[PDB]
Formats: structure tokens, sequence, C-alpha cells
């Protein structure tokens, strides 16, 4: 998943979406993140290598919109691009009233 | 009461903001931050102890 | 509680509950109340006299 915000120093809001393989949690709570997830005022709440997956995060007018597309590859050089074309799908709309400067992705461990 | 009818002039209060000898600072009807950029026709002046 | 003191314009549909001091002088406030350190949230004191 993704946290996005501006200083993200629990003194401001900030958006959370989070992927545990059963649902998608997405919120506005402006805790503590410490530095990196692990594994074996709240505003706004929505509880929903041959993979690639393709995103396109935009924030105008209050809203943020996220576009999503996935699709298996099988690449010849490590971790290149691959030389085509796809269009990616709208997924998600979300009103949550923020303005993002900064962004950090999130990470799975042992 | 000694109206000062001050006229044909800007307002430029941040010097008062920016020196010690000058305490309080309170505006009704205009912003207190926002005095440099009005302009008014006859400012009236009075000054009291 | 009305907010009077904020550094920008507001994009539209937008929140802001930050209740630092704003920093009207050059000196910084570091958590301090003053003159020149303004509180943003006031209130008018709605009453039925008005
Ligand atoms: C959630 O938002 C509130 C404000 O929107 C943040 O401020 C804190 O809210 C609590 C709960 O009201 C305040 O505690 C008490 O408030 C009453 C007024 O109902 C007051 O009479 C008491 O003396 C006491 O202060 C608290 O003062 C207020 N401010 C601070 C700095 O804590 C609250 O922090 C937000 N919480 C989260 C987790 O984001
Ligand atoms: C968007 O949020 C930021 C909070 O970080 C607001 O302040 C800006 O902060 C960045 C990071 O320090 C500065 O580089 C900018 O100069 C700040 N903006 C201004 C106008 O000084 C920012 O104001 C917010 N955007 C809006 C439209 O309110
Ligand atoms: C993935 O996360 C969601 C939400 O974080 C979990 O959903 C829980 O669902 C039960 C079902 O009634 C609720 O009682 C819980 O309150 C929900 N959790 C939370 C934190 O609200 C879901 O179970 C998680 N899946 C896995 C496999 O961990």
């Amino acid at each position: 998943g993704w946290i996005f915000g501006t200083t993200l120093d629990s003194k401001t809001q900030s958006l959370l979406i989070v992927n545990n393989a059963t649902n998608v949690v997405i919120k506005v709570c402006e805790f503590q993140f410490c530095n990196d997830p692990f594994l074996d005022n709240c505003t706004f709440e929505y509880v929903s290598f041959k993979n690639l997956r393709e995103f396109v995060f935009k924030n105008i007018d209050g809203y943020f919109k996220i576009y999503s597309k996935h699709t298996p590859i099988i690449v010849r050089e490590p971790e290149d691009l691959p030389q085509g074309f796809s269009a990616l799908e709208p997924l998600v709309d979300l009103p949550i009233g923020i303005n993002i400067t900064r962004f950090q992705t999130l990470l799975a461990l042992h | 009461w000694n109206r000062k009818r001050i006229s044909n002039c800007v307002a430029d209060y941040s010097v008062l903001y920016n020196l010690a000898p000058f305490f309080t600072f309170k505006c009704y009807g205009v912003s207190p931050t926002k005095l440099n950029d009005l302009c008014f026709t006859n400012v009236y002046a009075d000054s009291f102890v | 509680l009305y907010r009077l003191f904020r550094k920008s314009n507001l994009k539209p549909f937008e929140r802001d509950i930050s209740t630092e001091i704003y920093q009207a002088g050059n000196k910084p406030c570091n958590g301090v109340a003053g003159f020149n350190c303004y509180f943003p949230l006031r209130s008018y004191s709605f009453r039925p006299t008005y």
C-alpha cells in the first residue's frame, strides 16, 4: 500500500491505503507510521516476476482518483519496462479532501 | 477628542508590528494582518491615555 | 470555532484541522501564544441580543 500526506509527522491529515489480501483499508487517521510495516481524528474510512501492476494516482478538487491495470508479463532483461500499450481503467474515486505533497510505499517483510 | 482626518496616504502599520514599544493590535471590520493593502478616503486617528 | 488566520488560500473541498499557532511575525512562536502569534480558531459568541 501507500501513505500520502504533507509532513507525515502526526500533526496533520494523512491518507493510508493498505491491502491485506482480503480487504482494502483506506483511512485518513493521523497516527504514527514508524518506518516500515511488517507481517508474518479519523474523518474517513473505507473498507473494500510474472505480475505487473500499474496505477495512476491524482488528487484534484478534493478527490483522489486511482486508475489501475493488472497484467502478466514475461521479461528477458532484469527489471525493464515492457514496450507496449495498455490502457488503465478507472478503479476508485475518494472524497477525502486533502492535499498531498509527499508519499511513500509500503513493503511486506518476514 | 482630536479627530485627525488623515487622507491621501497608504497605511503602513507593519513598522509597529516590527517594533518593541507597540504591544496590542486589534482590528474589527478588517483583518489585523491585512491592514497594509487597504485604502481609505479619511482615516480618523485618535490618541488618548 | 471559526478560522481567522491561515497561511494561504485553500483549494476547493479541503480540510484544515491543524491547531498550530499562525506565524504572523518573524519570531517563532514555538507553542507560545501572544501578540504576533495569533491562534487560528476564534468564536464570535452568538447571542440572542445580537
Ligand atoms: C480529535 O479532534 C479534537 C478536536 O477536533 C482534538 O482536540 C482535543 O479534543 C479533546 C476532546 O474534546 C479535548 O479534550 C477536552 O475537551 C473539552 C471540550 O469538550 C475540554 O473542556 C477539556 O478541558 C479537554 O480539553 C482536547 O482539549 C482537544 N485538544 C488537544 C490539544 O488535545 C483531538 O486531539 C483529536 N484527536 C485525535 C486522536 O486526532
Ligand atoms: C498543501 O499542503 C501544504 C502543507 O505542507 C501547504 O503548505 C505548503 O508546504 C510546502 C512544504 O513545506 C511548502 O513548500 C509550500 O510553500 C507551502 N505552501 C505555501 C502556499 O506556502 C500548502 O499551502 C497546501 N496547499 C494549499 C493550496 O493549501
Ligand atoms: C484485513 O483487514 C480487515 C480490516 O482491517 C479485516 O476486517 C475485519 O473484519 C471483521 C469481520 O467482522 C471485523 O470484525 C474486524 O473489525 C475487521 N478488522 C478491522 C481492523 O476493522 C480482515 O479480517 C483482514 N484480513 C486478514 C486476512 O487479516
